[PDB]
RNA sequence: CAGGAUAACCGCUGAAAGCAUCUAAGCGGGAAACCUCUUCCAAGACCAGGCUUCUCACCCUCUAGGAGGGAUAAGGCCCCCC
RNA sequence: GAUUGUGCGCCGAUAAUGUAGCGGGGCUCAAGCACACCGCCGAAGCCGCGGCAGCCAACGUGUUGGCUGGGUAGGGGAGCGUCCUGCAUCCGGUGAAGCCGCCGAGUGAUCGAGUGGUGGAGGGUGUGGGAGUGAGAAUGCAGGCAUGAGUAGCGAUUAGGCAA
RNA sequence: CGGGGGAUAAGCUCCGUGCGUCGAGAGGGAAACAGCCCAGAUCGCCGGCUAAGGCCCCUAAGCGUGUGCUAAGUGGAAAAGG
RNA sequence: AUCAAACUCCGUGAUAGCUGGUUCUCCCCGAAAUGCAUUUAGGUGCAGCGUCGCAUGUUUCUUGCCGGAGGUAGAGCUACUG
RNA sequence: GGGAGGGGAGUGAAAGAGUACCUGAAACCGUGCGCUUACAAUCCGUCAGAGCCCUCGACGUGUCGUGGGGUGAUGGCGUGCC
């Protein structure tokens, strides 16, 4: 039959990301495929199997276009008329780490398998982090030619 | 030490000395027969050219005759009137692997 | 009205050749 | 889970089907994937065998 | 007006479980040489002998 | 009241295009509209927050891997007058 | 400078529960459009191995070979289970009939002379004949039992209390 | 597809078509969607090859290659006209 | 306790072009919603469409070639009526 | 123990025959035992699928096997019957 994980055969690691003049497509998609652990070849969809990650300096965050103000994050307090907006300047403005985060969960699966995974991100604003004593492993967004 | 066999047109990995189960083919049970190749890996060589892959052999010994678990079938549709019935089993054969 | 012209504009999607039932 | 080790050997699926099938290697998706859990080293050897046996450029229109 | 339909067992048990009685406390007291248990709410009472016990 | 960024509008410096133009680089003013600023709820916010003080110790059992049971301190609860 | 024809474009744009007219995140470092090229995933389609059935040919007293195998109303053919009976047989206080399990078995309606507990008085196989012979629904009927439910009420216009 | 009744309106109605499908049809494709595209279910197999559509992640496969256009989220709602 | 013709037994299982329900299994084949007629339109007779058998069995269908008559699409007007 | 009702000891083959008395099913209500659940959007099943528990063999303390059973944390699919 075809391998399946063990009680105990799963290893997770540490990964710092940085984010300084990256375009936040690029990184959200590197950081979800690693949440995922698609790069291992254990992979097992029951199962997670996702790998630790850091991001950091999230205030760097490139955006093209107009975003800066055409770009507006929704949501609703659930009373009625109570749908105020907001637009992404001013939350990068307030909430460096938000919009990151934001991004992230939306860009995983929404069942509780990724309602757990979430837990598995941890983001920053500043360029350090009280992390450093589990020795994270540098990685940075490559592309395989073909 | 370890190679891949074709049998009833599909393949199982196989080691020295281990059973599996494999479609029906026709043999009287106590006796040996040979198999084709498909790969071969030997510490750290791979034989993958298809003439030597031809030119090795596969043996093996027949144990006994066994049939697979049953399964039941039902066809419907809603509001129809239709119902159908149709139970099958399937046969195996169980061999050991001898050399390679 | 608004209703109307969404399904038939929503029928020349390449998918589905630009026929379907119903307009 | 074949794809996933294919890139992490640095090498894209589609390539390595197309040089398989080049090499004339007949082994399955089944093979290839358990032999990859199993025998990193292996999957190695394979990989290299089928980007030996690709062809010069993949855009030319032969 | 009336139900619509008959609810499930887990639920009709879920509901029926928290409709219970609860036991009250005791006291040690020594009349006449020998201890019985009565509740607090009587301690004068049987202090007194105004409350007959079976 | 006051502050921040805006719609309608009013502008300063300016080639494309020897001129001109509030604009394609930039810099400004401009409302009961928007954000803080008023009162209240709010850490079941699962990232389950923060600052402090109190006790930080007595046994038994299954078999020593942990768990269960009994006896305690800090505190809490029951009953009683309101 | 102008008229000419062309690919993209901008304005003209406005209804009621919450953006709501790319599926979402998001994408102009295209993941947008046009023209060429190379690849890949993608079904019950085909191919590979095996089991059964219908029609037909060959030779044969069943092997091979060629095609086919979805169905509502409907037509034809072939079957399982229950009862009473003629005939011939076998079982049974050393435990017959139902019921509740385990283990198995047939392509179906199912089967077990295979085994465990309860019971105490008739049953099975083979081949013929006869059926009041097979349920889920008709706001069906006889009997028993579920929720609302330990909820409403406890059937006035006077009212009880105390010692023994 | 070629026509009548209609305001050259209807998911309207009435015709003709060795015309397709559904009705009496599962799968895959377009988010959901009988009447659209591919494709006709005798049964089993932890095997290979493909049509329609796709290859940033949700979600399997190319953040493919070479030459050109886009400043508008046009891409991802429509006309006289400017 | 019911009256635009009371109640009970019978004729009596009064009668419906109308609504409802009809049960164990498998193998093979497999439909129509069209035309004509009807105190007729949600009824029904005949025809076409299915199955089983009998008889003559390729007479069925597609393509190539050959012999055939039409009055549409189009087009035209000192060729007729406008 | 007021009785109702019950426990010993005896009757009898049985008292799983005690006048409510043959054989005693389903709805229905239980006690004990094993597993699982208090951050979750389910016409309540299926295909995968860790852990735990019961069991049959060979090998030893637990580990495999042409092994069975109950539970199911978690992923894909999925619009009742006539
Ligand atoms: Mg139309
Ligand atoms: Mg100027
Ligand atoms: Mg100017
Ligand atoms: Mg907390
Ligand atoms: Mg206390
Ligand atoms: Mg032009
Ligand atoms: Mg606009
Ligand atoms: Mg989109
Ligand atoms: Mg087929
Ligand atoms: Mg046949
Ligand atoms: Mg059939
Ligand atoms: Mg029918
Ligand atoms: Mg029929
Ligand atoms: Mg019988
Ligand atoms: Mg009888
Ligand atoms: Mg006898
Ligand atoms: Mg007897
Ligand atoms: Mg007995
Ligand atoms: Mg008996
Ligand atoms: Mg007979
Ligand atoms: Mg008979
Ligand atoms: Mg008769
Ligand atoms: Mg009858
Ligand atoms: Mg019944
Ligand atoms: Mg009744
Ligand atoms: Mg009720
Ligand atoms: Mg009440
Ligand atoms: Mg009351
Ligand atoms: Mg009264
Ligand atoms: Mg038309
Ligand atoms: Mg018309
Ligand atoms: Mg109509
Ligand atoms: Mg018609
Ligand atoms: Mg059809
Ligand atoms: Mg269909
Ligand atoms: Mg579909
Ligand atoms: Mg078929
Ligand atoms: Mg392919
Ligand atoms: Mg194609
Ligand atoms: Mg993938
Ligand atoms: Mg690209
Ligand atoms: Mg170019
Ligand atoms: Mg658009
Ligand atoms: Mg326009
Ligand atoms: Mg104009
Ligand atoms: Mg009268
Ligand atoms: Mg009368
Ligand atoms: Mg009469
Ligand atoms: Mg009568
Ligand atoms: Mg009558
Ligand atoms: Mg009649
Ligand atoms: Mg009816
Ligand atoms: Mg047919
Ligand atoms: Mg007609
Ligand atoms: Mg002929
Ligand atoms: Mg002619
Ligand atoms: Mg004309
Ligand atoms: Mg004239
Ligand atoms: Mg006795
Ligand atoms: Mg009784
Ligand atoms: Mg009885
Ligand atoms: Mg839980
Ligand atoms: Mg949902
Ligand atoms: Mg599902
Ligand atoms: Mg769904």
């Amino acid at each position: 039959p075809t391998y399946t994980p063990k009680a105990g055969d799963t290893t997770r690691s540490w990964y710092v990301i940085d984010a300084s003049d990256v375009v936040l497509g690029r990184l959200a998609s590197a950081a979800a495929t690693l949440l995922r652990g698609k790069h291992k070849p254990t992979f097992t969809p029951n199962v997670d199997g996702g790998d630790f990650v850091i991001v950091i300096n999230a205030d760097k965050i490139a955006v093209s276009g107009d975003k800066l103000t055409k770009k507006f994050a929704y949501r609703h307090s659930g009373y009625p008329g109570g749908l105020r907006k907001r637009t992404i300047g001013e939350l990068l403005e307030k909430h460096p780490t938000r919009v990151v985060e934001n991004a992230i969960i939306g860009m995983l699966p929404h069942n509780k398998l990724g309602r757990q995974i979430q837990k598995k991100l941890k983001v920053y604003a500043g360029p350090d982090h009280p992390h450093a004593a589990q020795q994270p492993i540098p990685f940075e967004i490559k592309q395989v030619a073909q | 030490t370890y190679a891949i066999v074709k049998t009833g047109g599909k393949q199982y990995k196989v080691a020295a000395g281990d059973v599996v189960k494999v479609e029906k083919l026709d043999s009287e049970p106590g006796a040996s027969v040979s198999l084709p190749v498909a790969l071969v890996v030997d510490g750290a060589n791979v034989t993958s050219k298809a003439d030597d892959l031809a030119k090795v052999a596969v043996t093996a010994e027949v144990l006994e005759h066994t049939k697979g678990p049953k399964i039941r079938i039902h066809k419907f549709k809603n509001k129809t009137g239709y119902h159908k019935r149709q139970g099958h089993r399937q046969q195996l054969t169980v061999l050991k692997v001898t050399g390679i | 009205a608004k209703r109307g012209r969404k399904k038939r504009d929503r029928k020349h999607s390449k998918a589905n050749h630009g026929k379907r039932p119903n307009a | 889970r074949i794809n996933a080790a294919a890139r992490a050997n640095d090498i894209t699926y589609n390539r390595l089907i197309q040089g398989l099938k080049a090499a004339g290697v007949e082994v399955d998706r089944k093979n290839l994937a358990e032999l990859a859990v199993s025998d990193p080293a292996a999957f190695t050897a394979l990989v290299d065998v089928a980007r030996a046996a690709l062809p010069e450029d993949v855009n030319a229109p032969s | 007006a009336v139900p619509k339909r008959r609810m499930s067992r887990a639920n009709t048990r879920s509901r029926r479980a928290q409709w219970k009685a609860e036991a009250p406390g005791l006291v040690t007291v020594s009349v006449a040489g020998q201890q019985r248990k009565v509740p607090r709410r009587l301690l004068k009472a049987a202090r007194l002998g105004l409350v007959d016990l079976d």
